[PDB]
RNA sequence: UAAAGUUGCUGCAGUUAAAAAGCUCGUAGUUGGAUCU
RNA sequence: CGCAAGACGGACCAGAGCGAAAGCAUUUGCCAAGAAUGUUUUCAUUAAUCAAGAACGAAAGUCGGAGGUUCGAAGACGAUCAGAUACCGUCGUAGUUCCGACCAUAAACGAUGCCGACCGGCGAUGCGGCGGCGUUAUUCCCAUGACCCGCCGGGCAGCUUCCGGGAAACCAAAGUCUUUGGGUUCCGGGGGGAGUAUGGUUGCAAAGCUGAAACUUAAAGGAAUUGACGGAAGGGCACCACC
């Protein structure tokens, strides 16, 4: 996987994780 | 080269460059030993004797072998002063 | 027998070069191993350090040749190292022996402390380098032996160095570079200007000049 | 070169160098006595003067400041000392 | 380059102490996290009760069944 | 193609260098002499060698060729190497000399010479090729 | 590994160079890096020169030329064969083709 | 020279030098040839000091004479300008000439037909005879060269400052080297002019030989 | 900026000796530089030198005999005791037959052999061999 | 623990192998030109 | 033929200049700044590097207010494809522009900290100064401007390198290194897990900074050498190729 796209996927994971955590 | 008993223990005494006073190595095949013929003061003919200048390969490569030989000849009266 | 091909070989065969140190003194290159066979003769002890098979990729497959690393030298101040690559091991060994004979250099021995007896160690600290392999030789006290890896130990024993300290850095696992760095450090011993060599050089006649009449009389 | 003498350099080779890079540094500037038709007194003017120098005996400017040496007006005789 | 001053002892000491934590063996042996994760707890041996026998398959380049026990 | 290989080329060169006396310009005579003075083991190769010998004879009848060193052309060339003029080309009554070389000769202790004519130096310092 | 000492561009002593557009693809390519061709071509092609000359109202008209500056990205300049790949040694030759 | 009156340069030598244009160098100056030039003209040409030229020629003659076997001196000229001069020098002096292409490995490849091991090496142009000069650094071979103002001095041990471009200057330089070598040896004296004139060494191009005959 | 003018002087001498030059110009001069050069010259390594007097800080032109392999400075100037001198010589000198460590002691600037003769330790200035 | 000059004070490395902060000011820290018998 | 809008500033434009970097190109005016050069001016160690702190910081992005030509994420269609909702084409929304407030990240690169010495050569080029034959322009008495040939200082570069160094590629620095110490800051320690989790901290948000471990692995990787391959180029060849 391209490193930029790996970072984008990780950032989307973090966005969902911070969405679920309040 | 000399032990405490005074005996010489070197295999041989290597030549030193006549310009840089650095040792010329046994495998320095770019080094030269030029003989410059000596000449009679009134006839200008070969005397059978000469003067030897040893120039290492490092000086030859950097191009100052000519100037070194010129200075060695000047400082010896083979080449006229000025 | 041996028909010399060079002027130096002709001078050596006709018994007018007294020692191998004259050629070293005048820095002449040796192109015939028979000169070394004539001067050092039976005192030379060679051994094969390594046989490295090297392959070249081709369309049909890999072309394999064998490189022989050979160290030679009488255990009295002369050492050489020769590397030859051939299609066969025996030919490579013969070529490497010839090359090691041709590469023999004089080794300068010195003293660690008091100058009693024959010189036993290196005259000073010398360093040899060959492709990231740095070999440092340090003068050692009498009776120390060679404190070194097996390859530098073999080269130093062949050079006649009784006892020495050694340091190595870099990929010494590549035997060729390790051996070449040791050889470089060993050959640097006579290139080092020590205060006992400050005495002004007194030039003698070159073998080519002193025996020019014999060379032209043929 | 490999044997160029630094203790006794040629005078042209020292005037060639930068004033600070010489064996002993020395300025490239000097002072001049400039005579004006409108006066008689002594007016010593720095060669690299940064000021507008005016002759007290007339309405005539002596020199004008410049990026380097001052520009002496036409009709004034200047003698350099030292 | 590194600092070479007569009064640089504190800087050299602190830099070495901070850079030692980038050594894998040093961090493993001094952080204490690998010690709590060690089943033996720093011991050379341990005694256990055999729960079952298991055969683990060898890694890919060679084929075998390694006779192990879960203790 | 009709490219002659090294065999016929080298054989022709040697035959011409060694027996330039007998060879001529005719193919038939060159064929006969080539058969006589050489052991050519094939007749096709003999004919090819004779043909290239004829071609090279035409070549050398019009000047010197580098592959062959016949004795007559070498003698002519060496005779040309010894040609010496009646008066030396350096024996000029007047030698034109620039002012700077005259000053050098003055510093050279040769300033009294009357062969030297001082020429006007070129007032243009335009001696370098324009850049671009 | 560094292929070129100048990094394939002609930028020394500055940070940013304004981009231009490749004449073929409209790629944004820096002006220093772009391959520039200055084409000075006759408006009338050499085949049509004689026919246009005869139909000319004015004798000795000397027809005008076309001045078009061409900017190329590396991809389009290589594909169009304006530049070619060269050996590691011949790459250093900056002399324009003698033509 | 050694400041001897016998070895001083005469008016005839200066006449020959000026007629051949030996004092005229090029527009470029090698930084190791600066000590041999005198000034730069208004047209950019560097003037070669003929005192230094005579000094270096006499030094080269001494070096050649010191070689006991004349055949051990090798004279080289790849350019046609110095070729005939090199053959004439070898004929008069006894040196071994190499006129034309210098085969690489001549000094280093012992298994080779044209293998020679000279004790001295003289070239017409260091820039044009760079191959023998490079090989002389493999066999401890000292080198004498005829060097212009822009000539490189690597591996050159005695550089004779002279115009090595013009045919007249090259021929005169080789002729004077041969004359001085012979005079230092003893054959031919310096009290009367040498019987061989300098034009025997000059290069003649095909146009010139056709015109003359 | 330029600190430790002795380091600059010794580096210039070393670089000029590597290049094979006969003279080196050192600037600025200093008392410690002159003392180090004098210690070098007493042992025959460097030969005569001349101090050019410009009215701010001298320059020195040093003749160079080809005898010098390396001259170096030790920074910082560690205080060396007579019992730690042997370790310094083993670290710095090529052998026990030649080579000198130059110390600065209350008895002056001298080599390690003299410092042991006078029974003084000091501060290490440099070395030369 | 040595080997490990793979923790480098002696004594490592930082263009491409891991690596010089995007850049510049800046306090503490570290270092600091000649010159006195 | 005009009119109106925003955007941009072609060619000139360069291995040219300026700026700390990001970056900077239509004219003119104003405002403050700056390097270098010149200096026989002044002060007289006032300096170098820098934890903590601080200013600036492409693009994209965020919040307000204008503007909204062109291009254009998203989106809507049309297209040879086995399959685009990809590449191509027609439109097109946020954006792209300006004014405030944030954001502080780039292959932010010379993948090369800064200050200071020494170490080859050559030809240019930008700026300042100095010297000099001659050629050109303002009434015929001179500077000066444009050329020409040089020297000095700083600068952007073009260099062998057997000075030297490197694993080499290559580098006059990436040299002056086992012959190892000029000063100082930051920073790496096999590959993954991972710039992840967590804590803290900044932010409206997007996210930024600091930043593990369990576990897993014998290699990953750098330079180069030969071959093989290329829907890579150049030049040739074959009716087991084609025409």
């Amino acid at each position: 996987m391209r490193a930029k796209w790996r970072k984008k996927r990780m950032r989307r994971l973090k966005r969902k994780r911070r969405k679920m955590r309040q | 080269m000399q032990n405490d008993a005074g005996e010489f223990v070197d295999l041989y005494v290597p030549r030193k460059c006549s310009a840089s006073n650095r040792i010329i190595g046994a495998k320095d095949h770019a080094s030269i030993q030029m003989n410059v013929a000596e000449v009679d003061k009134v006839t200008g003919r070969f005397n059978g004797q000469f003067k030897t200048y040893a120039i290492c390969g490092a000086i030859r490569r950097m191009g100052e072998s000519d100037d070194s030989i010129l200075r060695l000849a000047k400082a010896d009266g083979i080449v006229s002063k000025n | 027998e041996w028909m010399p091909v060079t002027k130096l070989g002709r001078l050596v065969k006709d018994m007018k070069i007294k020692s191998l140190e004259e050629i070293y003194l005048f820095s002449l290159p040796i192109k015939e191993s028979e000169i070394i066979d004539f001067f050092l003769g039976a005192s030379l002890k060679d051994e094969v350090l390594k046989i490295m098979p090297v392959q070249k990729q081709t369309r049909a497959g890999q072309r394999t040749r064998f490189k022989a690393f050979v160290a030679i030298g009488d255990y009295n101040g002369h050492v050489g190292l020769g590397v030859k690559c051939s299609k066969e091991v025996a030919t490579a060994i013969r070529g490497a022996i010839i090359l090691a004979k041709l590469s023999i250099v004089p080794v300068r021995r010195g003293y660690w402390g008091n100058k009693i007896g024959k010189p036993h160690t290196v005259p000073c600290k010398v360093t040899g380098r060959c492709g990231s392999v740095l070999v440092r030789l340090i003068p050692a006290p009498r009776g120390t032996g060679i404190v070194s890896a097996p390859v530098p130990k073999k080269l130093l024993m062949m050079a006649g160095i009784d006892d020495c300290y050694t340091s190595a850095r870099g990929c010494t696992a590549t035997l060729g570079n390790f051996a070449k760095a040791t050889f470089d450090a060993i050959s640097k011993t006579y290139s080092y200007l020590t205060p006992d060599l400050w005495k002004e050089t007194v030039f003698t006649k070159s073998p080519y000049q002193e025996f020019t009449d014999h060379l032209v009389k043929t | 070169p490999l044997a160029k003498d630094l203790l006794h350099p040629s005078p042209e080779e020292e005037k060639r160098k930068h004033k600070k890079k010489r064996l002993v540094q020395s300025p490239n500037s000097y002072f001049m006595d400039v005579k004006c038709p409108g006066c008689y007194k002594i007016t010593t003017v720095f060669s690299h003067a940064q000021t507008v120098v005016l002759c007290v005996g007339c309405s005539t400017v002596l020199c004008q400041p410049t990026g380097g040496k001052a520009r002496l007006t036409e009709g004034c005789s200047f003698r350099r000392k030292q | 380059g590194k600092c070479r001053g007569l009064r640089t002892a504190r800087k050299l000491r602190s830099h070495r102490r901070d850079q030692k934590w980038h050594d894998k063996q040093y961090k493993k042996a001094h952080l204490g996290t690998a010690l709590k994760a060690n089943p033996f707890g720093g011991a050379s041996h341990a005694k256990g009760i055999v729960l079952e026998k298991v055969g683990v398959e060898a890694k890919q380049p060679n084929s075998a069944i390694r006779k192990c026990v879960r203790v | 193609g009709r490219v002659r290989t090294k065999t016929v080329k080298k054989a022709a060169r040697v035959i011409i260098e060694k027996y330039y006396t007998r060879l001529g310009n005719d193919f038939h005579t060159n064929k006969r002499v080539c058969e006589e003075i050489a052991i050519i083991p094939s007749k096709k190769l003999r004919n090819k060698i004779a043909g290239y010998v004829t071609h090279l004879m035409k070549r050398i009848q019009r000047g010197p060729v580098r592959g062959i060193s016949i004795k007559l052309q070498e003698e002519e060339r060496e005779r040309r190497d010894n040609y010496v003029p009646e008066v030396s080309a350096l024996d000029q009554e007047i030698i034109e000399v620039d002012p700077d070389t005259k000053e050098m000769l003055k510093l050279l202790d040769f300033g009294s010479l009357s062969n030297l004519q001082v020429t006007q130096p070129t007032v243009g310092m335009n001696f370098k090729t324009p850049r671009g | 590994t560094k292929k070129r000492r100048n990094n394939g561009r002609a930028k020394k002593g500055r940070g940013h160079v304004q981009p231009i557009r490749c004449t073929n693809c409209a790629r944004c390519v820096p002006k220093d890096k772009a391959i520039k061709k200055f084409v000075i071509r006759n408006i009338v092609e050499a085949a049509a020169v004689r026919d246009i000359s005869e139909a000319s109202v004015f004798d000795a008209y000397v027809l005008p030329k076309l001045y078009v500056k061409l900017h190329y990205c590396v991809s389009c300049v290589i594909h169009s064969k304006v530049v070619r790949n060269r050996s590691r040694e011949a790459r250093k030759d900056r002399t324009p083709p003698p033509r | 020279s050694g400041a001897l009156d016998v070895l001083q340069m005469k008016e005839e030598d200066v006449l020959k030098f000026l007629a051949a244009g030996t004092h005229l160098g090029g527009t470029n100056l090698d930084f190791q040839m600066e000590q041999y030039i005198y000034k730069r003209k208004s047209d950019g040409i560097y003037i070669i000091n003929l005192k230094r030229t005579w000094e270096k020629l006499l030094l080269a003659a001494r070096a050649i004479v010191a070689i006991e076997n004349p055949a051990d001196v090798s004279v080289i000229s790849s350019r046609n300008t110095g070729q005939r001069a090199v053959l004439k020098f070898a004929a008069a002096t006894g040196a071994t000439p190499i006129a034309g292409r210098f085969t690489p490995g001549t000094f280093t490849n012992q298994i080779q037909a044209a293998f020679r091991e000279p004790r001295l090496l003289v070239v017409t142009d260091p820039r044009a005879d760079h191959q023998p000069l490079t090989e002389a650094s493999y066999v401890n071979l000292p080198t004498i060269a005829l060097c212009n103002t822009d000539s490189p001095l690597r591996y050159v041990d005695i550089a004779i400052p002279c115009n090595n471009k013009g045919a007249h200057s090259v021929g005169l330089m080789w002729w004077m080297l041969a004359r001085e070598v012979l005079r230092m040896r003893g054959t031919i004296s310096r009290e009367h002019p040498w019987e061989v004139m300098p034009d025997l060494y000059f290069y003649r191009d095909p146009e010139e030989i056709e015109k003359e005959e | 900026v330029r600190m430790n003018v002795l380091a600059d002087a010794l580096k210039s001498i070393n670089n000029a000796e590597k290049r094979g030059k006969r003279q080196v110009l050192i600037r600025p001069c200093s008392k410690v530089i002159v003392r180090f050069l004098t210690v070098m010259m007493k042992h025959g390594y460097i030969g005569e030198f001349e101090i050019i007097d410009d009215h701010r800080a001298g320059k020195i032109v040093v003749n160079l005999t080809g005898r010098l392999n390396k001259c170096g400075v030790i920074s910082p100037r560690f205080d060396v005791q007579l019992k730690d001198l042997e370790k310094w010589q083993n670290n710095l000198l090529p052998s026990r037959q030649f080579g000198f460590i130059v110390l600065t002691t209350s008895a002056g600037i001298m080599d390690h052999e003299e410092a042991r003769r006078k029974h003084t330790g000091g501060k290490i200035l440099g070395f030369f061999f």
